[PDB]
Parts: structure tokens; sequence; C-alpha cells
């Protein structure tokens, strides 16, 4: 029952800064962990394999780091696409959890 | 092109019974198992089980036991979810996935709202 | 050097799913790939009819394999390189390695030429380079086929010998094991088992129970 929490549960950026997201979870999911963003009522399309290697098709600003029980999503650079609800999920073991999720607006 | 298409919104009564599908078309549908994601308006998603889709054999989330019921046809390529006795409380968007590499892939929600 | 204990790894191989090849027209080149391709189809057959004490771990092991997730786990940690140390649910830390990778080859060169030009090859080289990529799997599935899943002493074709020194290389052991190990690599081959394990998530996986020798 490895439940995550995310830290800033409201957020606001220019578009141009680079902001920085965190997961901590309640247990020692080694490397597992993902992030989604959600758009405006669409379905969470996800943005990184894996703590690190990031996925296909997405840009290189998102930089995902961590390992254990402290994860970092990091977007390099803000633009207009990049804004909605980001999600943060462990695979490491049943029942799956999310973090409450990350709202990101316009500064 | 791994595509899973769902079954268009809905509005029933509590105390009914409803049934969403879930087509799944890209690949050998026999390969990966494929999982239930319920979400909820304000609150957070929540992951309610899988479904083998060798055996069938279902297995729950601990908040989902009792009525929720997987079924699929493997010779159709599409599995679907049954919610028995909808409640006031089961109103939102339900979403059916598999593994990707690391995290799911969504296909587009169902939304099933239970008003009288 | 005395055997006292086990180490299971995880050798995977990334298959591909063959989608039937709506092409007419048969060219002898596109015969000899439809046959090649026949037989490839064939062993990933044989092989899910296989999966469905001295190999107790490796039991053990492939049972762990078969619970729901860890698959997942096993692709998403062997995904950028060909090597990783996965950690299963249970506790134990596994080893797991990509040996091959033949959905890279099927599906970039083979599936195109297959479905755009309805299956009109140019070159020769083609059928050789996919026959001696496939003989290596098909050779698994023939071993695998007559042992009856259970495969000892571990042939070249499991796991070379670059591959079992590459993986001698990263066990959790002392140096000296270590350049023990790599200074009888046939005496290595002739003291473990290969258990096969699963065909899931469109990837197969066998175990080789690699010994390990705490007393020397």
């Amino acid at each position: 029952d490895i439940q995550m929490t995310q830290s800033p549960a409201s957020l606001s950026a220019s578009v141009g800064e680079t902001v920085t997201i965190t997961c901590r979870s309640s247990g020692n999911i080694h490397n597992f962990l993902t992030w989604y963003q959600q758009k405006q009522g669409k379905s969470p399309q996800f943005l990184v394999y894996n703590a690190k290697t990031l996925a296909d098709g997405v840009s290189s600003r998102f930089s995902g780091s961590g390992s254990g029980t402290q994860f970092s999503l990091k977007i390099n650079s803000l633009q207009p696409e990049d804004f909605g609800i980001y999600y943060c999920q462990h695979f490491w073991t049943t029942p799956y959890t999310f973090g409450g999720g990350t709202k990101l607006e316009i500064k | 092109q791994i595509q899973l298409v769902q079954s268009g919104p809905e509005l029933k009564k509590p105390g009914e019974t409803v049934k969403i599908s879930c087509k799944a078309s890209g690949y050998t549908f026999t390969d990966y198992s494929m999982h239930w994601l319920k979400q909820a308006p304000g609150k957070g998603l929540k992951w309610m089980g899988w479904i083998t889709t060798e055996t069938g054999e279902p297995t729950y989330a601990d908040d989902f036991k009792g009525r929720f019921a997987f079924s699929l046809e493997t010779s159709a390529s599409t599995a679907y979810l049954q919610i028995n006795n909808l409640k006031n409380e089961d109103t939102g968007i339900y979403f059916c996935a598999r593994y990707y590499y690391g995290p799911f892939y969504w296909g587009q929600g169902t939304l099933v709202t239970v008003s009288t | 050097a005395l055997r006292t204990g086990w180490y299971t790894s995880v050798i995977t191989i990334e298959l591909s799913n063959i989608k039937e090849n709506k092409c007419n027209g048969t060219d002898a080149k596109v015969k000899l790939i439809k046959q090649e391709l026949d037989k490839y189809k064939n062993a990933v057959t044989e092989l899910q009819l296989l999966m469905q004490s001295a190999i107790a771990s490796g039991v053990a092991v492939c049972k762990v394999l078969h619970l729901e997730g860890e698959v997942n786990k096993i692709k998403s940690a062997l995904l950028s390189t060909n090597k990783a140390v996965v950690s299963l649910s249970n506790g134990v830390s596994v080893l797991t390695f990509k040996v091959l990778d033949l959905k890279n080859y099927i599906d970039k060169q083979l599936l195109p030429i297959l479905n755009k030009q309805s299956c009109s090859i140019s070159n020769i080289e083609t059928v050789i380079e996919f026959q001696q990529k496939n003989n290596r799997l098909l050779e698994i599935t023939r071993e695998f086929s007559v042992n009856a899943g259970v495969t000892t002493p571990v042939s070249t074709y499991m796991l070379t010998n670059s591959e079992l020194l590459s993986l001698i290389n990263d066990m959790p052991i002392t140096n000296d094991q270590k350049k023990l190990m790599s200074n009888n690599v046939q005496i290595v081959r002739q003291q473990s088992y290969s258990i096969m394990c699963i065909i899931k998530e469109e990837v197969l996986a066998y175990v080789v129970q690699l010994p390990l020798y705490g007393v020397i």
C-alpha cells in the first residue's frame, strides 16, 4: 500500500521559467515511477518510461530524476503546451497509487 | 499504433446496472492483461484491478470489491466492465489500460453519471 | 572450488507480433522470407506450449516472474541498456540481461518491405541476414523442446561465452571468484541449468541458474 504525495499541490509559473515537481513514496520503489500529464479533458499521457529515461515523442525539456523514495520531474522550460495536471505513479507492486496531482497554470 | 477505444457516455439512475466496454486493437490481445482505472471529479486517479486475457481470472483492489465485475470476449478482442447497483458515488470516468514499457496506455474515458 | 549456492539470472529476448502478411506474390526471396517467418512463429508457438531439488531456485524465480507486473518492471529496466539489476517484489535482486533483440530487426527491416511494396524484395542479403538472426532462437527452441524445458549444460546458444563472462563480471562476489569463474567457463557451463520461464507481454524469458563457489 505504497502511497505517494506530491509537494506542490498547486503551482504557477511563467512562459520561460524552469519548474520542478517532486513525489515522495511511502516505501522504497527502487526506480519505478512515471509522470503522466492530463490536458483539458483528455486521457493521462505518460512522459517518462521510468524515473530517469524519458519517453520517446516528448520534448527534451522534461527531465526526471530520483531513486528509492524521492523523485523529481523538471520542466526545463514552459510553453503553452506544458500546462495541465501532472500525476505520478509507482508501478513496483499492486495496488498502484497516484500522487495527489499538481495543477500548473500560467503566472 | 496501439489503440484502446472505449464505450460512449452514459446516464443512469441509482440502483441500475451498467456495462462499459473497451475495444483493443493494434496488438495480440492475449499478450497483455488489461487494467481498469477509475477517475473522479475533483479526486485523484484510482486503479481498481485487472483481468488476465488468457484465463479471464480477475483481481480487484480493496476499494472496488463486491459489485464491480470484469469480463472479456477473447474472439472479439474486447474487454468490458460491469458496475452493478449504481450509486451516486460511482459517478466519474472509467479507464481501461494495459502495461506499456513502464507506464500505462489510457483509452478515452466514458463519463458515467448516476443521477435521479 | 566447491559449489555452495546458486545465482539465478534472467535472460530475455524481445519477440515481435507477426501480423498477417497480406501480400500476394511468390517470388523466391519472398518465399524464403515467408518460410523463415513461419519457422519463427512456430518456434514461439512451441515455446508457449513448453511453458504452459536442483532447479528449486529457478522454479521459484519463474513463479515470481509469472506474477502480474514483473515482466513490466524487467522490460522497463532493460530498456535503454542491455543489462540491468532489477529487484523483484519479494526482495530478491535478480540480474536481468537482453541477449537477443529480434523485434528490432523483424519490425524495422522486414515489415515495411513486406507491407508497402506488396512483398517485392530487392537483394538476397536480407534473407541470409534473417535466417542468421533467427537460427539462435530456433536452436534455443530445439534444445527446450527436446529437454522438456530444463537444459543442462547451458549451451552456447542459450548463453554465449562473451555473455557468460559479462554475467560473471557483474555477480555479487569477490574478485577472486570472478577470476576463477572466468578462467573455467566450461566448468561453469557444466554446472548450471537453463530453466525456461515465460512468454508474456511480447518477450521470451528464461532463467540461467549459475553456480557460485563460496569455498575456494
